[PDB]
RNA sequence: UAGCGCCGGCCAACUCCGUGCCAGCAGCCGCGGUAAUACGGAGGGCGCGAGCGUUACCCGGAUUCACUGGGCGUAAAGGGCGUGUAGGCGGCCUGGGGCGUCCCAUGUGAAAGACCACGGCUCAACCGUGGGGGAGCGUGGGAUACGCUCAGGCUAGACGGUGGGAGAGGGUGGUGGAAUUCCCGGAGUAGCGGUGAAAUGCGCAGAUACCGGGAGGAACGCCGAUGGCGAAGGCAGCCACCUGGUCCACCCGUGACGCUGAGGCGCGAAAGCGUGGGGAGCAAACCGGAUUACCCGGGUAGUCCACGCCCUAAACGAUGCGCGCUAGGUCUCUGGGUCUCCUGGGGGCCGAAGCUAACGCGUUAAGCGCGCCGCCUGGGGAGUACGGCCGCAAGGC
RNA sequence: AGCUGUACCGGAAGGUGCGGCUGG
């Protein structure tokens, strides 16, 4: 059984994206949608869209990749390296203030479920709050 | 169009056979064949000319592969209808990885030749001149053409990038752009600047590399 | 006043003499059996220095118990397989409560120690003054994205309804033929059988080969396949009855009713055991013949049935179960359609991305992820010892 | 060609019976 939706989308957009595919699909949700934004916004997918797929709402994301590369293996480069699921069903991670994460020193991205909505680690350390730590990406 | 399309130039291969990754210049399945598009064929034709039409501007140089049995004379007589070298008997495996070292036949074949153009042949009794004849006709045979290229050509032009992988494999390492006449077998990544048409069909052949010879002879 | 340990590699620091598998060194790998930079001495050298080495114990190195931060196809490691209790975990939309969660304020969090800044002993060790930090709890207030709870809905999971399909799936009855053996009758005579070649054996009380009748037991040739079914073990003559699982179409009904599962309960090839039958062929042990096993001729258990035990394996795909995503090509079994083709479910080969120590795996994953269970921690001793549970016993856990 | 569960072995440098596996 399909037991975690969001790490689900993590993965269908890591695997899209292993394979240079211009755009998936995930079931659509409220939550699916504030992750997808956030990752908008950072520029890490080209953007998020609403459709509907036999009538059921489905998010269709349009990714993103570098320029084609020279010599031998010309796949381009990619702009999300790595994404991760930190906070999992049966081990729930949550952070306070202080013991927000820093990724890359500053190059990747943490989002977190804060009580004022997600938000990214900076955002989040401006506004002074911590929450649950969804995931990193870089 | 209208020239591509009587060439035979948008029938591919059968189903069996087409590399998935090159079905984005697919058109449609008629009657158990893969239908290339023709109007990419015109917008990829156009970017790959232009290319071909700068470089022969600047001054560089073309090395025209191709093996298959119908292109080989396609080849030749494209290829020395210019100053261009070409290889259409064997790809020598290293012909630009190890340069050097065929540079060394190239220069056997030239002295070889300078030899029996002499009168000094009357030494070395009449089998060492049959031993010494065999090589250089088979000198001439795999390195005729080859001769041409005093360095590392600018580019290439494969006829059938599947067919001569291990020459797109080479290019691919030595940072030398790669134009090939791809067909639906073929892999659209590895090709810098691909023709998506025909490898077979001697008329579609013919056309194509009619064009950008003479493109190549006008640019000049 | 200047000692102490080292000088093969780890590990900074090299020559001579003495000995010759001796005497000895050793933390590991290892040196010494004649020219030893490894033993003993000398000269040099290196490292510390009123200290320098050794033994014992703790942390590190050890990511070598892996929360940070490991693993199980072949290196140690997927339970023999189901059903399922406790537990763990759980789709989409809206509202209430603020339990977890986050934040602000405040009370604690003794001194000494630790940290920072100044000082006093001629410096330091030591000590003094001041400031801050601090995991965790108590009280007050706030937020509601996520997890929780309570309500109201939804159909994408799950389960039903109707119509149809394939199958060595299981149990109980019942009959069909081929073949071996044996008994009776007929006809006919000197070998038959067996081996690499022979022997033991059977046969003049008539064997073998042949024909006819009868008795009994066990297994089902051709189709038969790289096939099909089942959770595994496993399942082939045919007919009937009873019965389990599963696939497809319609998309009609309920509206999260789900996944996994320590114990428990059930099933579990073969070989064995008990109580009664049965016994044709084959055949452990055993008895003979050739030539150490092998091979040949006999032969008890056993193989078969009923009931009750036993519970193991190369019980294997050496790969736990469920769900989602990630190019394809080809062969095949079985449904549906608008039947060149398209769309489901099984079984096989070759291969994108990727993974792997490699072999290889690759939409039937050993790829990328989530949930739950089992298991591993160097080899031998050892599945041994003792203890406990089970078994008639062998033995099993 | 080996290996393996089980059961025997008064011509065990190991053999045989009934099954299983390819790790031939």
């Amino acid at each position: 059984m399909l037991t975690d939706p969001i790490a689900d989308m993590l993965t269908r957009i890591r695997n899209a994206t292993r394979v240079y595919k211009e755009s998936t699909d995930v079931p659509a949700s409220r939550f699916k949608e504030e992750i997808l934004r956030i990752l908008a916004r950072e520029g890490f997918i080209k953007g998020y869209e609403r459709v509907d797929v036999d009538g059921k709402p489905y998010l269709r994301v349009y990714l993103k990749y570098g320029p084609r590369r020279q010599g031998p293996d010309p796949r381009p480069e990619q702009v999300i390296h790595h994404i991760r699921r930190i906070s999992k069903p049966g081990r729930r991670v949550y952070v306070g203030v202080k013991e927000i994460p820093r990724v890359r020193r500053g190059l990747g991205i943490a989002i977190l479920s804060t009580s004022k909505g997600v938000l990214t680690d900076r955002e989040a350390r401006k506004l002074g709050v911590g929450g649950e730590l969804i995931c990193e990406v870089w | 169009v209208k020239e591509l399309l009587e060439a035979g130039v948008h029938f591919g291969h059968e189903r069996k056979r087409w590399n998935p990754k090159f079905a984005r210049y697919i058109y449609a399945e008629r009657n158990g064949i893969h239908i290339i598009d023709l109007q990419k064929t015109m917008e990829e034709l156009e970017r790959t000319f232009r290319f071909i039409e700068d470089l022969a501007m600047r001054g560089g140089t073309i090395l025209f592969v191709g093996t298959k049995k119908q292109a080989q004379d396609i080849v030749r007589m494209e290829a020395e209808r210019a100053g261009m070298p070409y290889v259409n008997q064997r790809w020598l495996g290293g012909m630009l990885t190890n340069f050097k070292t065929i540079s060394q036949r190239v220069h056997r074949l030239e002295e070889l030749e300078a030899l029996f153009a002499s009168p000094e042949i009357e030494e070395r009794p009449k089998k060492e001149q049959v031993r010494l004849k065999h090589e250089l006709e088979r000198l001439q045979k795999y390195l005729s053409g080859f001769r041409l290229l005093k360095r590392l050509p600018d580019a290439i032009f494969v006829v059938d990038p599947t067919k001569e992988a291990i020459a797109v494999r080479e290019a691919r390492k030595l940072f030398i752009p790669v134009i090939a006449l791809a067909d639906t077998d073929s892999d659209p990544d590895l090709v810098d600047y691909i023709i998506p048409g025909n490898d077979d069909a001697i008329r579609s052949i013919q056309l194509i590399l009619s064009r950008a010879v003479d493109l190549i002879i006008q640019a000049r």
